RNA sequence: GUGGGAGAGGGUGGUGGAAUUCCCGGAGUAGCGGUGAAAUGCGCAGAUACCGGGAGGAACGCCGAUGGCGAAGGCAGCCACCUGGUCCACCCGUGACGCUGAGGCGCGAAAGCGUGGGGAGCAAACCGGAUUAGAUACCCGGGUAGUCCACGCCCUAAACGAUGCGCGCUAGGUCUCUGGGUCUCCUGGGGGCCGAAGCUAACGCGUUAAGCGCGCCGCCUGGGGAGUACGGCCGCAAGGC
RNA sequence: CUUUCU
């Protein structure tokens, strides 16, 4: 799954200031990271529905943040994004 | 790395040797899947709740290794291929929920 | 032609007719009976009577290969089934023991319309 | 009905985790390999869940049965 | 975010015992079966009842609840793997990032459809027996599609709480499932019953509102004609909207 | 057992 060292490594590669949990960065990052890892998951089982939804929730707390970091601050935004791999 | 339990149980008929032979396997086997043994819990004979394989007795086995989530399968779709096994279970490790304590 | 003694009778019963089977301490049958055996053809045939009728049916037939102690096995139900027992706890033969070994799924097959219902 | 007494009492600071336990588990079985309701065994929804889990382990062990005859009748 | 919890939530691989059917060996004989009665049917090519072995399909007794999980449809043998939701404690981080949601996209019991496979039990149609005034039925004996798997459709339902979602507020009592606590009681989440105020045509609802309010969506406008006709869109078709 | 109608 997702090894506390695999999570916390990535908090800590993007909190805004040491100690940073709930950024709005982190929390983006976080989510394609768990949407990644699901993303993969349903590339075999592309039957187990149930686990989809979970994931379109994600996608959307995801644009959801996102969207308000592109209104707030436009540039770490444009930051963000190039930094992740988001809108292929 | 997640600590499992391995049941094991085989022909309780075998002698010293043929049993010894048995082991042998077990043992690589585990460590063929990075099988990391913990320790272990040989029975031996028990009178079986019914009949397995024919045989009204069981001679047991129980390793609790510690091992790749991602192999725990391929290890018993190895061990089960032995002939003189007749059962395998690897059960994962469980803190002892107690009762009536 | 035989001599056993120590045997074995089975009882099935139900809902639609009894009928019992002296047997070896191996399980291989020497003497079996039922309702119908004696007389009684369809409905007669279930009633705990013609169970009675067939249960001793079985031991005086058996009492010929010489059995005397026998273990009971019920299985069903039916109008009949304790009854029969009776018999052969009586007849002559010893009943050394009964025991309930009706055979029960754990669900697996569909049964009929006759029985189905469960939800 | 199930007024004898509750199998945990006559029992020890027993681990209802260990499917191994024959001689304590086989206690929780009536006369035949049926796992005994919480009426009889007398542990919460949450203890009584566990045993029954633990039990049908045991039985594919083959430590535990899965039915017996009931003898009588 | 950190630390915990429960669970038939979903997907994959495996595996356990019970029962049914069939096949094999044994033993054994005149029936079995089925019904209100019966018959059809099966059985001396030896059935039924019994023991032993095998093969196979489908379902998972007890636990089991008056229970749990899920957005719904729905989900219960056991094991591991992969994976979703969710609750609690700590007040630790961001700083209104919120709610609803026309279209869109996805999911969606059963039956049904396409291709391939599988088929033990069950069973529309069908073939017989019986019942009846008649029996195109109810009961009985058989039985094909189907039921099962994969892949692709179908998109419905008493898809029921016949009760859209979210938030704030308005007595309690009692039972219960799951977390925390100073743990004979407190407190958070969930399932029930009784009931304040209030509401309702009544029945009832009543902190799990059908009460008091605000936000957004859907929907109704007497019955029949009719969920029909027509047009359109979707579907392989049945047919759906 | 099925066991209509006014
Ligand atoms: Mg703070
Ligand atoms: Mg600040
Ligand atoms: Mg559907
Ligand atoms: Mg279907
Ligand atoms: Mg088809
Ligand atoms: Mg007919
Ligand atoms: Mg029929
Ligand atoms: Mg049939
Ligand atoms: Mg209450
Ligand atoms: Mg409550
Ligand atoms: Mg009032
Ligand atoms: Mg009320
Ligand atoms: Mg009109
Ligand atoms: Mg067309
Ligand atoms: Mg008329």
């Amino acid at each position: 799954p997702i090894t506390k060292e695999e999570k916390q490594k990535v908090i800590q590669e993007f909190a805004r200031f040491p100690g940073d949990t709930g950024s709005t960065e982190v929390q983006v990052a976080l989510l394609t990271l768990r949407i990644n890892r699901l993303s993969e998951h349903l590339k075999v089982h592309k039957k187990d529905h149930h686990s989809h939804r979970g994931l379109l929730m994600m996608v959307g707390q995801r644009r959801r943040l996102l969207r308000y970091l592109q209104r707030e601050d436009p540039e770490r935004y444009r930051a963000l994004i190039e930094k992740l791999g988001i809108r292929g | 790395m997640r600590r499992y339990e391995v049941n094991i149980v085989l022909n309780p008929n075998l002698d010293q040797s043929q049993l010894a032979l048995e082991k042998e396997i077990i043992q690589r086997a585990l460590e063929n899947y990075g099988a990391r043994v913990e320790k272990v819990e040989e029975l031996g004979l028990r009178r079986l709740a019914y009949p397995i394989a024919k045989d009204p007795q069981g001679y047991f086995l129980w390793y609790q290794v510690e091992m790749p989530e991602d192999r725990v399968n391929d290890l018993a779709r190895e061990l089960r291929i032995r002939d003189n096994v007749r059962r395998v279970m690897v059960v994962k490790s469980q803190e002892p929920f107690l009762a009536n304590a | 032609k035989r001599q056993v003694a120590s045997g074995r009778a089975y009882i099935h019963a139900s809902y639609n007719n009894t009928i019992v089977t002296i047997t070896d301490p191996d399980g291989n049958p020497i003497t079996w009976s039922s309702g119908g055996v004696i007389g009684y053809k369809g409905s007669r045939k279930g009633t705990p009577y013609a169970a009675q009728l067939a249960a001793l049916d079985a031991a005086k037939k058996a009492m010929a290969y010489g059995m005397q102690s026998v273990d009971v096995i019920v299985r069903g139900t039916g109008a009949g089934r304790e009854q029969a027992i009776r018999a052969l706890q009586a007849s002559g033969l010893q009943v050394k023991s009964i025991v309930d070994d009706t055979p029960v799924p754990h669900n697996g097959c569909r049964p009929k319309k006759k029985f189905r219902k469960a939800s | 009905p199930s007024r004898k007494a509750k199998v945990k009492a006559t029992l020890g600071e027993f681990d209802l985790r260990d499917y191994r336990n024959v001689e304590v588990l086989k206690r929780f079985l009536s006369e035949t390999g049926k796992i005994l309701p919480r009426r009889r065994t007398g542990l919460s929804g949450k203890e009584q869940r566990i045993l029954a889990k633990t039990i049908k382990r045991a039985r594919i062990l083959g430590l535990l049965p899965f039915t017996e005859k009931l003898v009588r009748k």
